[PDB]
RNA sequence: AACGAGACUCUGGCAUGCUAACUAGUUACGCGACCCCCGAGCGGUCGGCGUCCCCCAACUUCUUAGAGGGACAAGUGGCGUUCAGCCACCCGAGAUUGAGCAAUAACAGGUCUGUGAUGCCCUUAGAUGUCGGGGCUGCACGCGCGCUACACUGACUGGCUCAGCGUGUGCCUACCCUACGCCGGCAGGCGCGGGUAACCCGUUGAACCCCAUUCGUGAUGGGGAUCGGGGAUUGCAAUUAUUCCCCAUGAACGAGGAAUUCCCAGUAAGUGCGGGUCAUAAGCUUGCGUUGAUUAAGUCCCUGCCCUUUGUACACACCGCCCG
């Protein structure tokens, strides 16, 4: 639910500086990108962070089951 | 723990102090009002609901977890 | 119900208080010699010497005399020690 | 509002009248929630009204109902007592009909000394439960002579 | 305006109780002793379950025409408690999704369509897109 | 038995003393008089030019 | 109107900090004004970059804690609201300048070491000083509301108050000053 | 991170430069061509090193000279 | 039993039980004395 | 000069550039059809909703997967004997993604109960090489890995709306995943199609979460042990209850002493879903996504590790040796 709100609202920021810049003049569009870009990135630029894999000896990718020692 | 003691309908003094007390908060919400009178507060909402029933408090944000009101949105 | 002349204990007097929880840097006690406003032992002052376990010296529900040293007569801070007592005093 | 009565004596047990009148007669045994709520709702009684706010007409409409249940179209699922061992009836035992019920229930058991019988005399677990681990009553033992 | 123009709690509540103002659309008769599903653990408080359960039916055959017995129990289903063991999801009952459907081919709003399944008549729709177009008009949306 | 309270200015980090390293020296100014100059030791993650805060700006500690 | 922000409704331009130690490490002002405290924020990746973080999500970050709540975010963004609608009852003053004053009085500015118990008093760095303050009012509200008709809203606005008036009622409060003795002592 | 050469991207470097002096420039993203014409560097990760510490020597020679 | 046969003489209470559920196939316990391993402090032999 | 390190192989992150797709699509209109005026209009036209039906329309943004491209401490500024390199910053999808593989010398480590790998010893027809029954589950007690909880940052009842890795008819062996209709409160039963699989289950209507109702500080509607009665499915057979469903019973437990475990970013934790075993069948384990923090950018204090110098009566090596 939320991982779609970011989506929906970079998707479309990113549009209206892409039909500014094709069918409209470029000085225009750089006006967008930095009312834009200077409030909040990742309306622009993708975060590139993905869930990291699970491993043997955890349950999940870096904790480990309890060790008993005696 | 101890009793904490709490009625589940008015007697009449506390009926009184309902129909008084509407003026003396700044802060309407049913846990207060459940702990300043002994209310279980199942009847601290039917009491708040009828009061707003009635303008006498005028309700600033209702949510499914917490309720508020205000005193008269006078003064 | 209080029990003396003042409600707050001046400093320089030994009290009888109840120790209630061994706190991190102190413990929080009760007063009774006076009402049971708060106290605070520092840890830094139960024995003058090294000590193996703080179970041995206090633990809950044991009336003790202790001397409180400094006080915020207005917040209610009610600084407590017990190296500082003769069992005279006691 | 409704400052009369509130406590009722409800067959052998004193149901309090300050809760939900729902949650109010579960203080009975044999009689759980959600059987509670059918009765109620098969004797058309309000469910929001607590039990102080029942007169004394309305509290043998549900007793009769709680008490013949297979009359009043609850059907023979809900009963808790079903086929039963002795006779082929269906009901609910109510409130020492159910210590009855099991009394004569173990006594049954006992009589031909079946394996869930002798269970429940020398009392463990009558279940499939492994029990090396678990129950754990009693007192540590030491090694020493 | 479409029933995606309003807001999707409103608009059940009106269709339920429009439902609930014709007389028609009959009842099973076990309606006030039923779980509803194997994993809740008590009956519905609203006596008129029925009504909102069909209601919600019919909307969300709008949205999806294809539906069938046996997605109305998983668009149904939640999470069961097992005990001292860990949850799991659990379906919705089977046989008050199949009654509910039954009672909608009643009204005429409902029909069994090419393949298997069920889909809303073409009079379904308007007596839906009616409701919408008097939630958006009450609310003013 | 009275003192005000002191701003200095961190002008300088110098090591991470204490036991387990968990200090950190550090050299300050005084905001009145920037003349004066002490060596502190602090507890969280001092940066460099930040408003520290003494409660008793004549001791200067030496060590852990 | 546009150039200006909002949490919905409260103002940040009408805000003052008066603690020019922590002008650099609370974020309130001008281009740190935000519509909602949620933002995705890759804050913890480098040293100092936690001091970037709006206020108000870093007081929304410490609230879901002690295990059944990890993670469950857009409950804390609905309490922090309610919070702010009950406190501006309470005072008739805006909600943020409160809460600034709640974080500026309870950051305890000495602290005791320890090197053997004997301790050494040692002073806290000014990002410290908003960490501790901000996990002590938390902790007030998390601890006040545990077995009580409370609500959190209620409990967490009324501890921002006496808070952002040093009370002696308020947790908070009571434990920087009696963090501050302990050093005091042992200097 | 590291980054600090292995002898294997230190040896190359110091060969390639020797033999072709004269195409070596400057900038990076010629030599990054040049460096996989002239020799086989079986990888395009260590192609990228080795012409990247071609670059270092090279800015270092326009000085005096290098005693490798 | 699993060596026994044990006798049963069938009672009419018994119908549609098992016949097995009359003929238990183990001593109950009662139990002697810990041994040297019994507890976590136990265990010592010079 | 050789090995180990590194290089390497897989994977995650970027291409509106290439290759090219009825077993993936999108946009268009050829459409047409349904529905509402919901707006100009009137109701069509202008428009709005469509996992409604088409195209022998156009294309590859989303999907799939191949070839190449990209990142080098390369640029700029400081600190460096101006070397090797470190620190901050700019441009950027990214200036430290996660695994696999791994040396010399050893250990009286584990495994003869994985093997038609195997020496020696034993037993070999009154068998230590097969069928029927019982046991591995037995309970005064000590310990280990765990699951569910002690509630209001909650429980219950409705309503709303989102995934990713996968498996699937069995070669003896003999069984697979399930749509849609009907019957039953529920587990379940009957009927009749698809799938050897980007084709069917399936747009995988997942839980937490989200929105609205009841309860009210009370071992309470928290918690769900223990126990009574009844109804189905698997199987040759369910008693010491395989599993499953319903009514009923309603224990300890109000955040846990001395001690002690794991963990640095899509990580800890919460949350559900597939694989393995599997006639029936996870409180396990191996993977997958989903909501997503607080604290650090350090040190040698504790427990240990690597390199140099130094001392030794030790070499089975301090768990050593040795005096009355
Ligand atoms: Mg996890
Ligand atoms: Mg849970
Ligand atoms: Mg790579
Ligand atoms: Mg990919
Ligand atoms: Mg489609
Ligand atoms: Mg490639
Ligand atoms: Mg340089
Ligand atoms: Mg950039
Ligand atoms: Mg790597
Ligand atoms: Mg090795
Ligand atoms: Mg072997
Ligand atoms: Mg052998
Ligand atoms: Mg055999
Ligand atoms: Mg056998
Ligand atoms: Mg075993
Ligand atoms: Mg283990
Ligand atoms: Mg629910
Ligand atoms: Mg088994
Ligand atoms: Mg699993
Ligand atoms: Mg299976
Ligand atoms: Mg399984
Ligand atoms: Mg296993
Ligand atoms: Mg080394
Ligand atoms: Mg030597
Ligand atoms: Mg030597
Ligand atoms: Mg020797
Ligand atoms: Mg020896
Ligand atoms: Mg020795």
């Amino acid at each position: 639910h939320v991982a779609q709100i970011y989506a929906i609202r970079q998707s479309i920021s990113k549009a209206l500086v892409a039909y500014y810049q094709k069918y409209v003049d470029e000085a225009s569009k750089k006006e967008i990108k930095d009312i834009l870009i200077q409030y909040d990135r990742t309306l622009l630029v993708a975060d590139p962070r993905r869930c990291e894999s699970k491993k043997f000896g955890g349950p999940g990718a870096r904790a480990r089951y309890q060790k008993s020692y005696r | 723990r101890d009793k904490l003691n709490n009625l589940v309908l008015f007697d009449k003094a506390t009926y009184d102090k309902l129909c008084k007390e509407v003026p003396n908060y700044k802060l309407i919400t049913p846990a207060v009002v459940s702990e300043r009178l002994k209310i279980r507060g199942s009847l601290a909402r039917a009491a708040l609901q009828e009061l707003l029933s009635k303008g006498l408090i005028k309700l600033v944000s209702k949510h499914r977890a917490q309720v508020i009101y205000t005193r008269n949105t006078k003064g | 119900c209080r029990f003396y002349q003042h409600k707050f204990p001046e400093v320089e007097d030994v009290v009888m208080v109840n120790v209630r929880s061994i706190a991190e840097m102190g413990a929080y006690v009760s007063l009774l010699e006076y009402n049971n406003i708060e106290g605070m032992i520092l840890l830094s002052e139960l024995s003058r010497r090294r000590i193996r376990s703080i179970n041995k010296l206090i633990r809950i529900g044991r009336n003790e005399c202790v001397v409180v040293i400094r006080v915020d007569k207005e917040k209610g801070y009610i600084d407590l020690s017990k190296r500082r007592v003769s069992p005279e005093e006691a | 509002p409704e400052k009369f009565q509130h406590i009722l004596r409800v067959l052998n047990t004193n149901i309090d009248g300050r809760r939900k009148i729902a949650f109010a007669i579960t203080a009975i045994k044999g009689v759980g929630r959600r059987y509670a709520h059918v009765v109620l709702r098969k004797a058309d009684i309000d469910l929001t009204k607590r039990a102080g706010e029942l007169t004394e007409d309305e509290v043998e409409r549900v007793i009769t109902i709680m008490q013949n249940p297979r009359q009043y179209k609850i059907p023979d699922w809900f009963l808790n007592r079903q086929k039963d061992v002795k006779d082929g009836k269906y009901s609910q035992v109510l409130a020492n009909g159910l210590d009855n019920k099991l009394r004569e229930d173990l006594e049954r058991l006992k009589k031909i000394r079946a394996h869930r019988g002798l269970r429940h005399f020398w009392g463990l677990r009558v279940r499939g439960q492994h029990t090396k681990t678990t129950g754990r009553r009693g007192r540590t033992v030491g090694v020493s002579k | 305006v479409t029933v995606k123009d309003v807001n999707q709690q409103e608009f059940v509540r009106a269709l339920a109780a429009f439902l609930k103002k014709s007389g028609k659309l009959k009842v099973p008769e076990w309606v006030d002793t039923v779980k509803l599903a194997k994993h809740k653990e008590l009956a519905p408080y609203d006596e008129n379950w029925f009504y909102t359960r069909a209601a919600s039916t019919a909307r969300h055959l709008y949205l999806r025409g294809g539906a069938g017995v046996g997605s109305m129990t998983k668009i149904y289903g939640g999470r069961q408690r097992n005990g001292v063991m860990p949850s799991h999801f659990s379906r919705g009952s089977k046989s008050v999704a199949r009654r509910v459907l039954q009672a909608l081919e009643g009204l005429k709003m409902v029909e069994k369509d090419q393949d298997w399944g069920r889909k809303l008549t073409p009079q379904g729709q308007r007596d839906l897109d009616r409701i919408a177009g008097q939630v958006a008009a009450a609310k003013k949306k | 038995r009275v003192q005000p309270i002191k701003l200095a200015r961190v002008t300088k980090v110098l090591g991470r003393t204490g036991s387990q390293g968990q200090c950190t020296q550090v050299r300050v100014e005084f905001m009145d008089d920037t003349s004066r100059s002490i060596i502190r030791n602090v507890k969280g993650p001092v940066r460099e030019g930040d408003v520290l805060t003494l409660l008793e700006s004549e001791r200067e500690a030496r060590r852990l | 109107t546009p150039d200006i922000k909002l949490f919905g409704k409260w103002s940040t331009d009408d805000v003052q900090i008066n603690d020019i130690s922590l002008q650099d490490y609370i974020a309130v002002k001008e281009k740190y004004a935000k519509y909602l405290p949620h933002s995705a924020g890759r804050y913890a990746a480098k040293r100092f970059r936690k001091a970037q973080c709006p206020i108000v999500e870093r007081l929304t970050n410490s609230m879901m804690m002690h295990g059944r709540n990890n993670g469950k975010k857009l409950m804390t963004v609905r309490i922090v609201k309610h919070a702010f609608e009950i406190i501006h009852l309470l005072t008739g003053e805006n909600p943020l300048q409160v809460l600034v004053n709640a974080i500026i009085n309870s950051g305890p500015r000495e602290d005791s070491t320890r090197i053997g118990v004997r301790r050494q008093a040692v002073d806290v760095s000014p990002l410290r000083r908003v960490n501790q303050a901000i996990w002590l009012l938390c902790t007030g509200a998390r601890e006040a509301a545990f077995r009580n008709i409370k609500t959190i809203a209620e409990c967490l606005a009324d501890e921002l108050i006496n808070a952002a008036k040093g009370s002696s009622n308020s947790y908070a409060i009571k434990k920087k000053d009696e963090l501050e003795r302990v050093a005091k002592s042992n200097r | 991170m590291g980054r600090v050469r292995t002898k294997t991207v230190k040896k190359a470097a110091r060969v390639i430069i020797e033999k072709y002096y004269t195409r070596l420039g400057n900038d990076f993203h010629t030599n990054k061509r040049v460096c996989e014409e002239i020799a086989i560097i079986p990888s395009k990760k260590l192609r990228n090193k080795i012409a990247g510490y071609v670059t270092h020597l090279m800015k270092r020679i326009q000085r005096g000279p290098v005693r490798g | 039993n699993g060596k026994t046969f044990n006798q049963v003489e069938i009672k009419p209470e018994m119908i549609g039980h098992y016949l097995g559920e009359f003929s238990i196939t183990y001593k109950p316990v009662k139990h002697g004395r810990p041994g040297i391993g019994a507890t976590h402090s136990s265990r010592f032999i010079p």
